């Protein structure tokens, strides 16, 4: 059962890696809109 | 650069059995674009010739950070590199707003620093007893070299030239590095590590498929050829002898390589 | 001579850019690619010829460095290795 638990933990790790990829694309979107703020204010 | 307030907390990792004796024992600081501490300045304003000296100073500071093994303002880590696991590939990303001049020079210095960190993790992992004491001594020799030559020359020459030397250039820095010849030694060590790694890959992939003198002699002898996942002792010695043989033309390289071989 | 050369790049900027063109790195006034330099037209004729010769030297250095990298990636006799 320990191997099955580790496999489920790895599946949850893959799900959280998908959420981290979403975090990364949100981060690049925030960088783009921050450049937009800077260009519009300056 | 606007100082952005983020939570920087460093604690001791209470788990140390998976990490070798000479490995990491503390958490890593947050990344640049994970928890920003300083607002990244637009490189297009300093790409102009009047501020290009400031741009060169900033990029050479970031390159010194990459050489010592840390992130820079415009040169950060890649997506494949994760600070929590040792077995992740270490790569860097470069801001495209930087001029392709400093971008190419930073690509070279990032290759150097990535080879440095890869060899660092290599000898850290080899410090374990599962790799054999011969590989442990090779790891200790690699660490001693990186401590007494590479970073020593770095701190002696490049940091001093960046701090208290006016009219200094990153091209002069690269020329000083080429003169000190530490870059070529690091490249050869990385090539040796890559050869060891592909040997490990072959010896781990050959999973399924792996004389009458012993009978004539009145000795109770046999052959126990159980292959290890990594080379050990005689295998490493044969690999290094093949490396010395393929080393053709660089007598100083062969000299310090055989010196290290004898020390190991 | 100023009213005839109000549209000329100063000597400091010329030197700073030709430094990179010689040291194998690109520049804003000169898009230093593999073969083309794309020299602007605001440069006088003699100055353009001089920078053409200097960029010829830079491109020769580029070809030499590329061939050196190729030979280092490859493997050959030790005499030719010492030559490289």
């Amino acid at each position: 059962e320990i191997k099955s638990l580790k496999h489920e933990i790895k599946e949850l790790r893959k799900e959280k890696n998908d959420t981290l990829n979403n975090y990364d694309t949100l981060e690049e979107e925030t960088d783009d809109l921050k450049n937009r703020l800077q260009a519009l204010e300056k | 650069m606007e100082i952005k307030e983020v939570d920087d907390r460093a604690e001791l990792l209470r788990y140390t059995n998976n990490i070798p004796l000479l490995g990491k024992l503390v958490n890593h600081q947050p990344l640049w674009s994970t928890n920003p501490k300083l607002k990244s300045f637009s490189l297009e304003k300093i790409s102009a010739p009047d501020q290009r000296r400031v741009q060169e100073a900033l990029v050479v500071k970031d390159l010194l950070n990459v050489l010592i093994g840390l992130e820079g303002t415009y040169i950060r880590y890649f997506n494949d590199y994760e600070p929590s696991d040792p077995e992740t590939p270490i790569e860097f990303k470069i801001a495209k707003k930087m001029d392709p001049s400093f971008k190419t020079f930073s690509r070279r210095i990032v290759r150097y620093g990535k080879q440095y960190m890869i060899l660092t993790r290599a000898y850290e992992k080899w410090s374990d007893t599962s790799f054999g004491m011969v590989l442990q001594r090779f790891a200790y020799e690699i660490r001693r070299f990186l401590e007494d030559v590479y970073l020593k020359t770095l701190v002696e020459r490049l940091e001093r030239d960046f701090n208290k030397v006016p009219n200094f250039s990153i091209r002069e820095l690269e020329q000083i590095i080429n003169e000190t010849e530490v870059n070529k030694q690091m490249e050869l060590l990385y090539n040796i590590y890559e050869e060891i790694f592909r040997e490990i890959e072959e010896r781990r992939t050959n999973q399924s498929s792996q004389n009458e003198s012993s009978l004539h002699l009145r000795l109770m002898v046999a052959f126990d050829t159980t292959v290890y996942p990594v080379p050990k002792g005689g295998a490493i010695l044969k690999i290094f002898q093949q490396k010395i043989l393929e080393n053709l033309g660089d007598r100083s390289s062969v000299m310090f390589l055989k010196k290290l071989l004898n020390n190991i | 001579s100023n009213p005839y050369y109000v549209n000329t790049i100063p000597e400091e900027d010329i030197l700073k850019y030709v430094s990179y063109t010689l040291l194998a790195t690109t520049s804003a006034l000169f898009p230093f690619d593999h073969e083309q330099i794309q020299i602007p037209s605001k440069i006088p004729n003699f100055e353009s010829g001089l920078l053409h010769l200097i960029f010829e030297a830079g491109l020769l250095y580029q070809s030499l460095g590329y061939k050196v990298e190729k030979f280092r990636m490859l493997n050959i006799s030790p005499m030719k290795k010492a030559l490289i």
